[PDB]
């Protein structure tokens, strides 16, 4: 994945 | 007066969540980055796939154009940025020095500098020509969600999950201004207005705010969308009516009248969080892109 595509 | 954006193209081909779409300043191209580790280039007016740019070892969270539309910079979970020649597709430089995911990136208008933000809580300023890291700003106390130059490159605005927006002097690296909110919700996005006098800040309480940073006062608030979990790109749309555009976690694109704060249009069709929107520099065109259940980019066109 990528950090932007992962929820906080 | 309300816009009438209508779907024109759906661009498929990314194999994981799309993370960022950006129009080239010259209006010819859309670039998309993805968790699938790829950059794709598409024609802005016909939606035609142009090329795939590859080389990052892990997924990408952001991509940005140089002012002359010849270069791209990307920010990756592999802790690097890469500078790419768009014509050749070749990696010209790998920018090394962050110690965690690189999340966000931008060229300055002169396009001799790149600014980056990272989960390592720093903002870095890089020389485009050499790839040297010129400055490391200890900008925030949590991951940095956005970085953006103002119109002449003299200021950088950063935002963080620490709840702060900060304005930095590019030349010195000194913090000139910190905007705080007592509730301190995570700030998930920030960007200067086109003229550089205002900042648009997203917070993870389903709120966008327009700030006058010369005075440090919030002038407008935009609500109605859903934003609690992702760093969603928002925009000033200026080719026609003066709008604020944002993605949303309810799978819609939201469009507000900047001055009245009323929602003027909601664009339906994505099947996952709209993580990214972009506005074309000269035509009333919006690009939107969505997460893992969708993986597509949509191009929308309005008469105003």
């Amino acid at each position: 994945g990528s950090a932007r595509a992962r929820p906080s | 007066v309300k816009p009438n954006y209508a779907l024109k193209f759906t661009l498929a081909g990314h194999t994981k969540a799309v993370s960022s779409v950006k129009f080239s300043p010259n209006g010819e191209w859309l670039a998309s980055s993805s968790a699938d580790k790829l950059i794709k280039i598409w024609g802005a007016y016909d939606g035609k796939f142009e090329k795939t740019i590859s080389g990052h070892k892990l997924g990408i969270s952001d991509v940005a154009w140089s002012s002359d539309s010849n270069l791209l910079v990307s920010a990756s979970d592999d802790k690097t940025l890469k500078i790419w020649d768009v014509s050749s597709g070749k990696c010209l430089k790998t920018l090394k020095g962050h110690s965690n995911y690189v999340f966000c990136c931008n060229f300055n208008p002169q396009s001799n500098l790149i600014v980056s933000g990272s989960f390592d809580e720093s903002v870095r300023i890089w020389d485009v020509k050499t790839g040297k890291c010129l400055k490391t700003l200890p900008a925030h106390s949590d991951p940095v969600s956005a970085v953006h130059f103002n119109r002449d490159g003299s200021l950088i605005v950063s935002s963080s999950f620490d709840g702060l927006c900060r304005i930095w002097d590019t030349a010195s690296g000194q913090c000139l201004k910190t905007l705080i909110d007592d509730d301190n919700p995570p700030v998930s996005f920030v960007k200067f207005s086109p003229n550089g006098k205002y900042i648009l800040a997203a917070t993870l309480d389903n709120t966008l705010k327009l700030w006058d940073y010369s005075k440090g006062k919030c002038l407008k608030t935009y609500t109605g969308h859903k934003n609690e979990k992702y760093c969603i790109f928002a925009n000033f749309s200026v080719t026609g009516g003066k709008w604020i555009v944002s993605g949303s976690e309810d799978n819609l694109v939201y469009i507000w009248n900047l001055q009245t704060k009323e929602i003027v249009q909601k664009l339906q069709g994505h099947t996952d969080v709209v993580i990214s929107t972009a506005c074309h520099p000269t035509e009333n065109i919006i690009a939107s892109a969505a997460l893992e259940n969708d993986k597509t980019i949509k191009l929308w066109k309005s008469d105003c």
